[PDB]
RNA sequence: CACAAACGCGUCUCAGAGAUAAUUAAUGAUUUAAUCUUAACCUAAUUAACUCAUAAUAAAUCCAGCCCUAGAACAGGGCACA
């Protein structure tokens, strides 16, 4: 009985572990986890938390670029709000729709 | 005054030898980032 | 003193004053008017 | 990506830019996994064994085309 | 990194010493970052089973600044076990007796409540003032920033700043201050 | 060649002794009252070692005083070796005294019952009579 | 970067007791009891003292002789 | 500013008042049509206990506060300024605005405990021996409710009771 | 009290500093008066707790045997002149 219930919790526990590693590797660059995720999705980069944790440990340079990408995207969002809202979408904020 | 290799270690003497190991691996073109061995049909 | 809930001035010489976080009715002519909020 | 560069997709990279090939090795079955449900003092036990078919892949080469706008 | 297998593992799981000043810093904000470093929640290689953990050195713990009236309202209570041995000590009284007790108790309550809390508390070094042994000083790596920006008093403002800030009102000439 | 002697200062503490309890005697005062006195004899008292102020307590220095002479053949190897360097026979009981820096005595200096002058009030510390379970 | 502290134990590593007799490799030992030994190691490695004691035969025997090894 | 001078010259006492030149208001305020000084310079809902440069212009040389009639502040802002000055003194700022007493500085006491955002006074709060569970919790006040209208750049409301 | 001891009915000894609650008073502003102040600075008179000064403890690694005012066992103190 404990085998099956833990098997259900195995997926939850590993997901929690990945977020801690992503948060730890994101705070190292001065960017919080909530800001690193939403501002990466706005760039249409669909990477799950499993591979982001792996990039954090074994790819220190690449994870910096993703962190650098998120910070640049976030700083563009604030500029639009600060303006009149009629600013053309940022050079990184442009949405590309495949159809 | 140009960095070519860097190695960690328990002590300075052990770390310094590891620095030479990294330098030799880079000079001999036998690093861990090297192009993987080609196995395609010739 | 007289520990009471609501403070009222029994004579015109009673003066309110807030000390130690509570309101005290201090009177000079009649010491029996001294009251203390609980 | 490599040591000195990294390419991001939105959300996918074109087939003309990077080619990845893999070779199938083993088509096997997983070890017996046990799934049991039990409820107290109601006399309800259900035991079933799951054997999930599995496939092992070997990734051989990853190539990057030099075509990039 | 082209390191050998042994030195590569040693470098990744290295212990790092941190320095954290405490001059006019609340213990709660001091303990929040200190708890993370002790656990290892800043390393992307973190895992509870692994022994990852970093030493933290906190100096000037006599000059902590409790926010609000917590110096007289917050109390620390303990029981010696014997009947009639229930002692409640105000925050001000405890800090006057044991200078590092306020910070140590704050961290001791924020770490995870497993059996590793005793192990990871041994790596925490507290000093009432800037009197650190030379052995501890040589182990440090970097200093963590202060979590609270210390406001400056009136006498610390330069005369250039005083003249720059506008005079809001014009007092009458006949008033006696 | 003893250590230098300093004049008395307020708040200074002296060095005690180790004595042997003989028995009790009755004693009478000039007002007719009767008092009971306990005979404490000092047999062999020598200061053994001196501990610096910062190595014992941080406030007052510590002076070590030994008891009466005992046989060499029933003491530990370290205990016999310690007394050999000083040059004294082994002692029975060893106690630690808290002494200020202005009343330090060179180790190996004998002490006598004249250390206490009549009229003074003194304390006594010893193991009481054990009555078992 | 700072220069390598090469001669830190320069005299400690190689000390000649005398120039008339050969050097002696006499590693003096105290062999402290289990009590003082554990508290010496715990202070050395900045750990507690509860993990330096051994365990019973039951826990020792159930450890896997050949743990799986990756890489 | 006017000051009073009392002189004793051989069983004769002379008391006279002398006028000292007073600094004036800055020439150009951003909002000339304002009424009270605080909202005339667009300082409404933008100052806190830290702003010593503002709170040092509505206080006496010995730590007291000037009356609302002289300054001209509105009642709503005057109470907020009064609260900030009280919090500033307890926080340790404004060290030159204490009265001078040569006899009392020599007998030092227990070192000052650093504090900030103290709503009450140090001598009028009693320890919370029986705190209580989460459904009836005695919360230690921090800051004052008079400063809950200040602008919040983060957007989260200020936590006054914690 | 028919043991060389135990025992009471007998004899001996029993402490300084900080710190506080209600309350009382000085200086003083919002309120140029006054006003002990969940106004500031300094300062005064003041319950019991409580905390501490201080005192007790202190030597790593003779120990078969015998003795002991040490003791259930195990430990502990003596065994050179006695
Ligand atoms: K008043
Ligand atoms: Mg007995
Ligand atoms: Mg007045
Ligand atoms: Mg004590
Ligand atoms: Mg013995
Ligand atoms: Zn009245």
């Amino acid at each position: 009985v404990k085998c099956t219930r833990a098997r259900r919790l195995k997926k939850r526990s590993l997901r929690t572990l990945w977020i801690n590693r992503i948060t730890a590797a994101s705070q190292e660059h001065g960017l919080k986890y909530p800001a690193f995720i939403i501002n990466l999705i706005k760039c249409q980069v669909e990477l799950n938390r499993k591979v982001l944790a792996d990039l954090a440990i074994y790819e220190p340079k690449t994870f910096k670029s993703l962190a650098a990408l998120a910070k640049r995207r976030r700083e563009e969002g604030f500029a639009a709000a600060l303006g009149d809202g009629k600013e053309p979408d940022g050079i990184f904020s442009r949405v590309v729709q495949h159809r | 005054r140009k960095l070519i290799a860097e190695g960690p270690g328990e002590t300075v003497l052990v770390a310094e030898e590891e620095a030479a190991r990294v330098a030799l691996r880079k000079l001999f073109g036998f690093t861990e980032n090297r192009r993987p061995w080609d196995y395609s049909k010739p | 003193f007289k520990t009471k809930g609501v403070l009222k001035k029994r004579c015109r010489d009673c003066y309110l004053v807030k000390r130690r976080g509570r309101w005290f009715i201090y009177c000079k002519t009649n010491p029996k008017h001294k009251q203390r909020q609980m | 990506g490599a040591d000195n560069f990294t390419l991001l997709g939105k959300p996918l990279l074109g087939k003309e830019l990077v080619r990845v090939e893999a070779t199938v090795i083993e088509k096997t079955e997983s070890w017996p996994k046990i799934n049991m449900k039990f409820q107290k003092r109601k006399n309800y036990q259900r035991k079933r064994i799951t054997v999930n078919p599995q496939t092992v892949l070997r990734i051989n080469s990853i190539e990057i085309a030099p075509c990039l706008c | 990194s082209s390191f050998s297998k042994a030195p590569q593992q040693w470098a990744t799981f290295a212990r790092v010493w941190y320095l954290l000043d405490g001059k006019m810093q609340p213990p709660g904000k001091l303990a929040a970052m200190a708890s993370v470093k002790l656990q290892g929640l800043h390393k992307p290689v973190y895992h509870q089973l692994s022994d990852c953990g970093d030493h933290v050195v906190i100096m000037n713990t006599r000059h902590i600044a409790f926010s609000g009236n917590k110096w007289e309202q917050k109390v620390y209570s303990s029981h010696t076990g014997y009947p009639g041995g229930f002692r409640q000590v105000t925050a001000a009284q405890l800090h006057q007796k044991d200078p590092v007790a306020i910070v140590k108790l704050a961290i001791y309550g924020m770490l995870p409540k497993n059996l590793h809390r005793r192990t990871m508390m041994q790596r925490l070094h507290l000093f009432p003032d800037e009197d650190i042994p030379e052995d501890i000083l040589k182990n440090l790596v970097e200093e963590l920033p202060q979590p609270r920006k210390v406001p400056r008093r009136l006498d610390e403002y330069t005369q250039e700043e005083i003249e720059a800030f506008p005079r809001v009102w014009s007092p009458p000439e006949d008033y006696r201050l | 060649e003893p250590w230098p002697i300093h004049p008395w200062e307020p708040g200074s503490s002296r060095v005690g002794l180790i004595a042997l309890k003989l028995g009790m005697m009755p004693l009478w005062t000039k007002d007719g009252q009767k008092h009971v006195v306990t005979l404490l004899q000092v047999q062999d008292c020598h200061v053994l070692k001196y501990t610096p102020k910062e190595n014992h307590n941080g406030r007052m220095a510590a002076l070590t005083v030994g008891g009466k002479t005992v046989s060499h053949f029933h003491k530990s190897a370290s205990i016999l070796e310690f007394y050999q360097e000083l040059g004294l026979p082994p002692k029975q009981k060893v106690k630690i005294f808290n002494v200020t820096e202005n009343a330090v005595i060179k180790p190996g200096t004998p002490l006598y019952a004249a250390h206490f002058r009549p009229g003074q009030y003194v304390d006594v510390t010893a193991k009481t009579i054990g009555k078992g379970f | 970067t700072k220069p390598i502290p090469r001669p830190d134990p320069v005299h400690n590593i190689e000390e000649t007791h005398d120039l008339v007799l050969k050097t002696r490799l006499e590693e003096k030992g105290e062999h402290l009891e289990q009590g003082p030994m554990i508290e010496q190691l715990s202070k050395m490695f900045f750990t507690t003292k509860h993990r330096w004691y051994p365990r019973g035969q039951y826990h020792r025997r159930r450890r896997k002789p050949n743990p799986p090894k990756d890489r | 500013f006017r000051e009073v001078v009392e002189i004793l010259d051989g069983k004769t006492t002379i008391i006279e008042g002398r006028i000292t030149e007073t600094p004036q208001e800055s020439p150009n305020p951003p909002n000339p049509t304002g009424q009270c000084p605080i909202c005339r310079w667009n300082l409404k809902h933008k100052y806190n206990y830290e702003d010593v440069l503002l709170l040092s212009q509505f206080i006496r040389p010995h730590g007291g506060m000037l009356p609302r009639r002289i300054t001209g502040l509105c009642q709503e802002e005057h109470l907020k300024i009064e609260e900030c000055v009280k919090m500033a003194h307890r926080a340790g700022l404004l060290p030159n605005h204490r009265p001078k007493l040569p006899e009392g500085f020599v007998p030092k006491s227990k070192p000052r405990l650093n504090r900030y955002l103290t709503r009450w006074s140090p001598r009028s709060v009693k320890p919370i021996y029986n705190k209580g569970h989460r459904w009836n919790k005695v919360r230690m006040p921090v800051g004052s409710p008079l400063l809950k209208d200040n602008v919040s750049y983060s957007g989260r409301p200020l936590l006054l009771y914690h």
